[PDB]
């Protein structure tokens, strides 16, 4: 005459806090660059998008 | 991998482990992993007990020190170094007594 | 106590104990009354990233 | 008796691994490991001495 | 089977070292800057650099 | 946010390689985290009684341990609690106290980690018996007229959670370096780096800016954080802070250098 | 498979296993199995001995 009930659920973890991986929708970019230059017999360093 | 320890008279257990990929050779065709009480019989090279080599010489030489600052402590600014009957060389970038090599503290 | 006249067979009986409470698993039986009870208990031990 | 040994000392190296991940120093240090032998008996270098007081 | 020798290396603080070339067979020699190597009593030596 | 150990302020001129000296002896954060728990303690005594006694190191003891004895006449002759860390107990017994025994003591504590030491210390005159054997203190410490062929002991108090036993090297350093520009607040200054004692480095800014503001490879291996700026831009100028932290030896330091970056005319 | 065992103040050894299969992963393209005295260095997810969560 006796019975069992039961039951469970899914949950996240708190190891996300930590590990995880993410998936963005990244579609455009945008270009910075480093140059050198020789100005005056010197070696001159530049940084520009 | 090949690990070896030991338990100290402090009552400690010291390890050390290196990675060695230890594969006895396959000696004959029938690869056997455990000698047979009836077999046949082959030559394999393989150590002796014997305690008395024949000029095999690796060199021992004199240790260069071992600096430790646990003879060290601060009084007031003022450093104490302890040397309880050792040969102690002593150096620092303070001026007056910057170097030197002593016995006592 | 002593029930007289009946088998000793004939039922069973269990000591109730409520005084040091059990942290919940699912072998343990549950209490019968509802889901959740008072008392929680953090889990040492935690995560996080280093170099090896 | 095969007493050659009167002014040897043991290391105190940095062993490759003192358990549990992290190298350490310990007086167990091997740098020399032979296995040419073929029955497989193998030789084992040690930092430390054995068999003396 | 051959057998590698490398005998201790030769540490030094505040000043350099140098290769002298050996007669032997396939000797080899380098050197190194900036090392500071720690022992288990401590530093080897103070100079940084 | 740290609590400020040294303010500095220096200026320079644009295009020029400026460096601050943000270093802390007791960011020496070994190569070694195992072991870093252990603590060493140990008592030494000079028996100045005699004034030419060489001061006799007892006994030590490490974490998890015993009373080791240096010299053989001392064993069967010492003890210190094998709980001396546990507890903090840290205290010396000796079983056969003698005019040899007579001189003063020093219970000494020395934590690796931290690179911080502890030291008390104690007086044993020695009495040929307890006609006179007692505790007083001399003015700076305490002396015991130890009754002679009798054990004796010797408290060492200090129960600070620094030397009780645990596992300390979960904890490791971290470094902070931002900059303060003309019109921003502490702790509003800009992320410049973030440097762990594992070697994880993060920059932030512009992906150029990083470069020129770089820390040496290792310095939590020698405690010396010194940040180096290549060719100071006049922009550059401000309060730069540094902030290092590792909390169980207690290290919030706070630096702070006060760079203007002039320009030639 | 992982099992657990421990002796009692009864002086009886109580075991206990489940069938869980440990699987190192490997980081890196060096399938390694011991770490080396000289190597690079990567980040990967640890533990940590901490008592306050
Ligand atoms: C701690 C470390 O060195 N790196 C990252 C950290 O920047 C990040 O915040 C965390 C999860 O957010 O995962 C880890
Ligand atoms: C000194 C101290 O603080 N605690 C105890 C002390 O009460 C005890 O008498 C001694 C050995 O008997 O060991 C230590
Ligand atoms: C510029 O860079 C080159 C690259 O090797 C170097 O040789 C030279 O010394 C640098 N400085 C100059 C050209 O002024």
């Amino acid at each position: 005459e006796n019975t069992q009930l039961s039951e469970a659920h899914v949950e996240k973890s708190e190891s996300c806090k930590t590990e995880f991986a993410s998936a963005y929708r990244a579609h455009t970019a945008s270009a910075s660059a480093k140059l050198r230059v020789l100005y005056q017999g010197n070696n001159i360093t530049v940084a520009a998008y | 991998t090949l690990t070896v320890g030991f338990t100290d008279s402090r009552k400690i257990s010291h390890t050390c482990t290196h990675p060695f990929h230890h594969e006895p050779p396959v000696i004959g065709r029938e690869r056997f992993h455990s000698r047979p009480q009836h077999g046949k019989e082959l030559p394999c090279s393989t150590y002796v007990q014997s305690t008395a080599a024949t000029a095999e010489e690796i060199e021992v030489h004199m240790p260069p020190d071992t600096p430790d600052r646990t003879l060290m402590t601060q009084q007031s600014g003022n450093v104490k170094i302890t040397v309880n009957g050792q040969t102690v060389r002593y150096k620092c970038n303070c001026g007056g007594s910057n170097e030197g090599l002593t016995t006592t503290d | 106590k002593v029930i007289n006249n009946c088998k000793i067979d004939q039922c069973h009986a269990a000591v109730t104990n409520h005084k040091n409470w059990q942290y919940n698993s699912p072998l343990v039986p549950r209490n019968a009354e509802l889901g959740d009870r008072k008392g929680k208990i953090h889990i040492p031990f935690p995560l996080a990233n280093v170099t090896c | 008796n095969f007493n050659v040994y009167k002014a040897t000392r043991p290391y105190l190296a940095h062993c490759p691994d003192c358990g549990e991940g992290h190298s350490c120093h310990s007086p167990i240090a091997l740098e020399r490991i032979r296995n040419e032998a073929t029955d497989g008996t193998l030789k084992i270098q040690v930092s430390l001495q054995i068999g003396i007081k | 089977e051959y057998k590698t020798v490398i005998p201790s290396p030769y540490v030094k603080c505040c000043g350099t070292a140098e290769c002298k070339d050996k007669s032997l067979p396939d000797y080899s020699c380098k050197v190194f800057t900036g090392v500071y190597p720690f022992m288990w009593g401590g530093a080897y030596c103070f100079c940084d650099a | 946010s740290s609590s400020l150990v040294s303010e500095s302020v220096v200026s320079l001129a644009a295009g020029t390689q400026a460096v601050l000296r943000c270093q802390s002896p007791r960011m020496v954060w070994t190569q070694d985290r195992l072991n870093d728990r252990q603590r060493v303690v140990h008592w030494d005594v000079y028996s100045t009684y005699y004034g030419d006694n060489k001061m006799e190191r007892l006994c030590d003891m490490y974490s998890a341990g015993d009373q080791r004895v240096y010299s053989s006449y001392n064993q069967g002759r010492i003890f210190m609690p094998q709980n001396a860390f546990t507890d903090g107990n840290f205290s010396l017994v000796i079983k056969d106290v003698a005019e040899s025994d007579g001189g003063i003591y020093s219970c000494n504590l020395h934590h690796h980690y931290c690179h911080l030491y502890e030291t008390v210390k104690i007086q044993l005159d020695v009495t040929k018996k307890a006609k006179a054997a007692k505790e007083y203190w001399d003015g700076e410490k305490a002396v015991i007229v130890a009754l002679e062929g009798s054990t004796v002991m010797l408290p060492c108090v200090n129960r600070n959670q620094i030397w009780t036993e645990r596992h300390l090297e979960e904890a490791q350093q971290v470094v902070h370096w931002d900059r303060q520009l003309p019109g921003v607040s502490h702790d509003r200054a800009d992320r410049l780096l973030d440097l762990y004692a594992s070697g994880e480095r993060r920059a932030y800014g512009p992906p150029f800016l990083r470069d020129r503001v770089s820390v040496n490879t290792n310095a939590f291996a020698r405690g010396d954080f010194s940040l180096r700026i290549d060719e100071l831009e006049r922009a550059d100028e401000g309060i730069y802070s540094c902030h290092l932290h590792h909390h169980y030896c207690g290290l919030h330091e706070r630096r702070v250098f006060h760079l203007q970056v002039t320009e030639p005319a």
